[PDB]
């Protein structure tokens, strides 16, 4: 099995190790650092800042790291994670977005095609505070993601983790749309906006 | 329940 026990985990993505990041990657030096500014509503929350771990999910960070710079064209027009959404947030799970395309999770599209496969699952999700691929089953990926707010292991295996948050400041931004009033299909009363992103 | 899917969110 190339999934890592939480014994066996590798230097640079720990809690604690990860609290203490700033703008440079933990678990191996060539990891892009990408960036939202997160907006609740009319109000300015901060900033997330992401640390891809393109040493063990290298497509998968691609993707997100080119939907986070604009890079990508789609019929020639710029797309991607500015002013995209997180659109099911459940509090004490985590919170999922990056629907670009319909706002409403069934939005599905990426750098590759409309889907790409699931890489090597190495990461399990083990704590609160990673990132992995939203899917619809086995080789599904797209645009979507989550940030775990808790642990949920049940989702080893079906889903790439393949990033972390870094910093005190992202936490407590993750923690702020945790919380944030929801509809009974879980999508927040008031929108929870990336107003910005990119690469630092 | 718990997953997170993209389109049929499961129970």
């Amino acid at each position: 099995s190339s999934l890592l026990s939480e014994s066996e985990l590798p230097a640079g993505i720990s809690y604690a190790e990860a609290m203490e990041g700033g703008s440079r990657p933990l678990l191996h030096p060539d990891n892009p650092v990408v960036f939202f500014d997160i907006s609740i509503g009319s109000h300015e929350a901060g900033r997330i800042k992401i640390e891809l771990f393109k040493n063990l999910a290298p497509k998968s960070a691609e993707n997100f790291r080119q939907f986070c710079t604009g890079e990508f064209r789609q019929n020639q027009v710029p797309i991607g994670y500015k002013g995209a959404t997180f659109h099911r947030i459940i509090k004490n799970f985590m919170i999922q977005g990056g629907d670009f395309v319909k706002g409403d999770g069934t939005g599905r599209l990426s750098i590759y095609g409309s889907s790409f496969p699931d890489e090597a699952f190495v990461l399990p999700h083990f704590r609160s505070g990673l990132l992995s691929l939203a899917n619809s089953g086995p080789d599904t990926n797209g645009c979507q993601f989550f940030i775990t707010c808790a642990k949920c292991d049940w989702l080893n295996r079906k889903h790439v983790v393949f990033g972390q948050v870094l910093g005190k400041e992202s936490m407590q931004v993750v923690r702020k749309i945790e919380h944030v009033t929801v509809d009974g299909g879980n999508r927040p009363r008031i929108p929870v906006t990336v107003t910005q992103c990119g690469e630092l | 329940x718990l997953l997170v899917t993209a389109g049929i969110v499961l129970a």
